[PDB]
RNA sequence: CGGUCCGGCCGGGAACUCAAAGGAGACUGCCAGUGAUAAACUGGAGGAAGGUGGGGAUGACGUCAAGUCAUCAUGGCCCUUACGACCAGGGCUACACACGUGCUACAAUGGCGCAUACAAAGAGAAGCGACCUCGCGAGAGCAAGCGGACCUCAUAAAGUGCGUCGUAGUCCGGAUUGGAGUCUGCAACUCGACUCCAUGAAGUCGGAAUCGCUAGUAAUCGUGGAUCAGAAUGCCACGGUG
């Protein structure tokens, strides 16, 4: 009966986390949706170019967080079993609540 | 910067997770609330505040790497003066030189 | 400041409260505590306070009830 | 530099329908507050409106026609020595000269309200009595005079 | 008719010559003008005798001027007997609002011509 | 346009917005003119847009062999029973005087009190905190909604409008000085913030002389975040008027 979740920086990853988690969750449930989105963010900061005083010259960095709440269809006690085990690599963010 | 400023949070960083961000919000047990002008829990209250340099004050995160404590940055995972030469390596997940 | 009928004493004075109104036949009593606070009732207890290199004779009135230890014991000259 | 204005446009007075009274709150107008401006405009030719000749209608553009010259006269060097050389005042210029030089005065005023000080000097803007009032025009008077080399 | 102010002005509102000066405070001054019969929005002229004797009846309630300045000035007469810090420093002409010496301490100081 | 947690909630749509991607379109293409008649320019039509369409990213050779072994390493030197580091107390905000820059005002194209119209971008569960109560008040004490896209932070403010006021160092201001407290914290005495009854000064262009850019630019008012046990007016961002 649970309910899932997705996060992450990259935007092809976020994608092929997703084609990861909806086939973990497709391989014990035959009725199919496809992912849901949202929420997306973007966040920039500045820093000091140079390590020793410097200080009128900076670059600039940002990055951008990707989430899906990507929905299953059927969240069956055979199906989130396989998402206890969840592997997926490494570089995203999951949960599972009820 | 010094080697001595590396462990220095070691101790400080414990507590604050024990007691130095819950102690006044479950603070009931070690106050009175029916007595006017009647004190039996100052001394033990001060007692609990007794020891020193671990504090809910005095800590600071420093670069780890060479002590110095200025120019830490949180959104950065690391502190201005090693940024650039970690940036360019490609150390830091995930920053690259990409602009404005 | 800040706190009505002034603060309760530090652990280190609760356990020198033999040594409050009188230090005896001895010399002045050395004290290093300047963020501390007197004793509400002091008079006759002779004490020397810090200065950062040296013990300063300092003066309380019977009429003094709450002030830093700090407060009342000069660190400066003038030139 | 050369590939420059000119002037840009500015939409005439809503209430109006006039390119002047759109330059003067514009000018008028402080720290962008234009707000402010648009209600100074007209409440300012409350004692104008019987004492027009023209109707209320052209009692400010009387002000602004009182002054309409052709030459102002600038001190521009030419190497070494620095002359008074006669320039031109176009047509652009022409119509907008003499609505500069009131809301100066209207500013370095200091009694009363805005409303008021605006209408001190507008009451004689097209009279001209005041003592040492006409100094103003200085620039333009020795202009059309001016000799210079030819 | 005067009850506290004593500059020249004449008619305006019931609290610039009633309130905030010498001791008087604004608190509880004013609230006096409505058993009085005086409004306190806009310029007036209604306090005369008879309205006055509604102000009159306030006794030992409050104190003015040098016996109010009294009341301070003995409270720091007290601590300038004393090796305290605030002693000093209105025993001599130094500042006591935490002041940098080196840029500003110009109230303390003075001209600055 | 039916049904109705009375709600885009379900049926209906995939379009507009809002957030995202990929294309196509602008090429001197087109006319006449100019140009050692050539590169390319000068106007007009047509177009959302015209001439690198517009805006960004990018530092050739050379510049003082710059500032820095105080982030680093790293060759050498000096101290090593210390010039090393662990506590504690004074200091790095001494001052009869100089330099270096901002912000708020000196007002009425302005303030104040009471109404009234409209946000962008961020923050947040040992949290963001709606309320009510005690009280003079900070706040304490409890606590709605919400797990951070149908909640909180939050009456955006200036502006508009009404009431009111002057050439008076002012209705104002409340800078300063004690006494009370409120918070966080061995600890705010000294160097912290918020509050209240009281008191009370300065500012009405301002030295010789000089500073800066071409439009959403200058000018000007609110909103947010970082640092953080506990404060900014400085640091980084957001929108309104223009």
């Amino acid at each position: 009966r649970i309910r899932i979740r997705l996060k992450a920086f990259d935007h092809r990853l976020i994608d092929q986390a997703t084609a990861e988690i909806v086939e973990t969750a497709k391989r014990t449930g035959a009725q199919v949706r496809g992912p849901i989105p949202l929420p997306t963010r973007k966040e920039r900061f500045t820093v000091l170019i140079s390590p020793h005083v410097n200080k009128d010259a900076r670059d600039q960095y940002e990055i951008r967080t990707h989430l899906r709440l990507v929905d299953i269809v059927e969240p069956t006690e055979k199906t989130v079993d396989a998402l206890m085990r969840l592997d997926l690599a490494a570089g995203v963010d999951v949960q599972i609540s009820l | 910067a010094k080697q001595s400023m590396k462990a220095r949070e070691v101790k400080r960083v414990a507590l604050a997770d024990k007691y130095f961000a819950k102690r006044a919000e479950l603070k009931a047990i070690i106050s009175d609330v029916n007595a006017s002008d009647e004190d039996r829990w100052n001394a033990v209250l001060k007692l609990q505040t007794l020891p020193r340099d671990s504090s809910p004050s005095r800590q600071r995160n420093r670069c780890r790497q060479t002590g110095r404590p200025h120019g830490f940055l949180r959104k950065f995972g690391l502190s201005r003066i090693k940024v650039r030469e970690a940036a360019m390596r490609g150390e830091i997940p995930g920053l690259k030189k990409a602009s404005w | 400041r800040s706190l009505k009928k002034g603060p309760f004493i530090d652990l280190h004075l609760l356990k020198k409260v033999e040594k409050a109104v009188e230090s005896g036949d001895k010399k002045p009593l050395r004290t290093w505590s300047r963020r501390s606070t007197i004793f509400p009732n002091m008079i006759g207890l002779t004490i020397a306070v810090h200065n950062g290199r040296q013990h300063v004779p300092v003066f309380v009135t019977d009429e003094m009830v709450g002030h830093k230890l700090g407060e009342f014991a000069p660190t400066r000259t003038y030139r | 530099r050369r590939r420059v204005i000119g002037q840009r446009k500015i939409l005439p007075d809503p209430k109006f329908g006039s390119e002047l009274l759109a330059k003067f709150v514009n000018i008028l107008m402080v720290d962008g507050k234009k707000s402010t401006a648009e209600s100074i405009v007209y409440s300012a030719l409350e004692t104008l409106a019987q004492r027009s000749g023209k109707s209320e209608l052209e009692a400010f553009e009387v002000a602004l026609e009182n002054v309409r010259p052709t030459v102002e006269v600038k001190s521009r060097r030419v190497g070494g020595s620095t002359y008074q050389v006669p320039v031109e005042v176009r047509p652009v210029r022409r119509n907008a000269l003499a609505m500069r030089w009131i809301v100066e005065a209207a500013r370095k005023r200091g009694d009363k309200s805005m409303a008021l000080r605006l209408a001190n000097e507008l009451s004689d803007a097209a009279e001209n009595k005041g003592t040492a009032v006409k100094k103003r025009e200085d620039v333009h008077r020795m202009a059309e005079a001016n000799k210079a080399f030819a | 008719a005067r009850i506290a102010g004593i500059n020249i002005p004449d008619h305006k509102h019931a609290v610039i010559a009633l309130t905030s000066i010498y001791g008087v405070g604004k608190t509880r001054s004013k609230a006096i003008l409505a058993a009085a019969g005086i409004a306190e929005d806009v310029k007036i002229s209604e306090l005369s005798e008879g309205q006055i004797d509604t102000l009159r009846d306030e006794v030992a309630k409050f104190v003015v001027e040098g016996d109010l300045r009294r009341e301070i000035s003995m409270s720091i007469k007290r601590l300038m007997d004393l090796g305290c810090y605030r002693g000093l420093r209105h025993r001599r002409g130094l500042p006591v609002r935490g002041q940098r010496t080196k840029t500003n301490a110009r109230t303390r100081k003075g001209p600055r011509k």
